[PDB]
């Protein structure tokens, strides 16, 4: 989730 | 790195322009239930414009896609708190969750638990009002929170959190202040952030329970 | 007031002759090699470091001024960052170990006997590693323990102003003893940053570490 | 409390 959003 | 490179006015105006929005509550009877999830759905909307914003912090895209999330999931609580202080300056004895969701320490009463963080918040914002802090010395906190909250848990990081540092003395000699009252005034606003750090800790213990 | 008038070089030596005795822990080999016998010798160790972290906080300029009910306040909120920025201090010649005592020297593995102390001695490790790049100075480091006594409970209480006037002055010393020794001004501000962010960290290691003292 | 008597002695 936190990955997503920062990629 | 770009962001050793930028001068002091290019880092303040760099952090004053990735500011993320002050959003609003639902707005929708009297519980703890209620107003945890008000603050729930609040701080779950503030967690998506706090991506976005670290995302232009100077130095915080050199990482590495783990660092990154590291860093995030370390501060994101302090960061969250730092800027609901932030908001509440001007509003003393409440803190301003929202425009429309401004709370004073009775109505914190209304959860268990919270009162005591509530006090701690309250007692932070009069602190930052009594010194004045100015919008371009709460950028440069902040982004100082983001830094060094899991830093520790790095050269290129501490590089950085040195030109911040540079950036607050370079602020503070503009407006007047002599050198003492420099690194008095730096040293009185970064010890708020161990304050800070201790508000986000008992923060998380609640959350792990109400989980 | 004594505290507001003393010069930089009178706090340093002041500070500096407050210092506690570095104690040793118990040895008993009948005690076998367990987790309770370990939570043991650092609870025996911490409590007779407490006698003595009493009579240094009456020694650091300022403290006497305070009320007693404020003395109390403080000291019971900052007596475990204290004891462990002391262990910090002793432990930056032996890398990767941590000098709970000149008999009790402890790498992390040695750290997992008791469960969930792995992570916290792995965040002392890294502090006292920070400290030793920085090259970290003795008078430093008394400074720096003053103001974890003064400022951990400073805003969870006329008297919180003479706190802060206090602190002004220990900054104000950190910053004499940085231009002694021949740093910039800029340099004089980097190193002052980088040593208040390292107690933000330290106050994190006894928030966590407070949580398992209460399970 | 101790810390009392401490800080008193
Ligand atoms: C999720 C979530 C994240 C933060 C909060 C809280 C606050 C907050 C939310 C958004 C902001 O922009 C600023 C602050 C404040 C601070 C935390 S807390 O420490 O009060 O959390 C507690 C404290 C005591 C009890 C409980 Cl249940 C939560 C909580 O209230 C609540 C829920
Ligand atoms: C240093 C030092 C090493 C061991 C001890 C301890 C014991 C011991 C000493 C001598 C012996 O011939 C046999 C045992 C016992 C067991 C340890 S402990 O479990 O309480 O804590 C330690 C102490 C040292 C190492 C480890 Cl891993 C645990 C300590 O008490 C104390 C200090
Ligand atoms: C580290 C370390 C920890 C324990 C030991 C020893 C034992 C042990 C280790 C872990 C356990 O979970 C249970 C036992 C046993 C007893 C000690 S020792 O007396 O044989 O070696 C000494 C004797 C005195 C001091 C120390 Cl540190 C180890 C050593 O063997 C040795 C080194
Ligand atoms: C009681 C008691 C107090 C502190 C400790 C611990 C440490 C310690 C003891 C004496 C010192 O001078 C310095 C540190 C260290 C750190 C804490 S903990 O957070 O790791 O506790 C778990 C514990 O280990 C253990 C038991």
């Amino acid at each position: 989730i936190l990955h997503r959003l920062l990629q | 790195s770009l962001a050793l490179s930028l001068t002091a006015d290019q880092m303040v105006s760099a952090l004053l322009d990735a500011e993320p929005p002050i959003l609003y509550s639902e707005y929708d009877p009297f519980s703890e239930a209620s107003m945890m999830g008000l603050l729930t759905n609040l701080a779950d909307r503030e967690l998506v414009h706090m991506i976005n914003w670290a995302k232009r912090v100077p130095g915080f895209v050199d990482l590495t896609l783990h660092d990154q999330v590291h860093l995030l999931e370390c501060a994101w609580l302090e960061i969250l708190m730092i800027g609901l202080v932030w908001r509440s300056m001007e509003h003393p004895g409440k803190l301003l969750f929202a425009p429309n969701l401004l709370l004073d320490r009775n109505q914190g009463k209304c959860v268990e638990g919270m009162v005591e963080i509530f006090d701690m918040l309250l007692a932070t914002s009069s602190r930052f009002r009594m010194m004045n802090l100015q919008g371009e010395e709460f950028v440069c906190l902040k982004s100082i929170i983001l830094l060094n909250s899991g830093v520790y848990t790095k050269d290129h990081i501490h590089r950085v959190l040195d030109k911040i540092t540079d950036t607050l003395i370079h602020l503070m000699a503009k407006a007047g202040l002599t050198l003492q009252q420099q690194h008095q005034r730096l040293a009185q606003l970064l010890l708020i952030l161990s304050h800070i750090r201790h508000m986000s800790n008992k923060g998380m213990e609640h959350l792990y329970s109400m989980k």
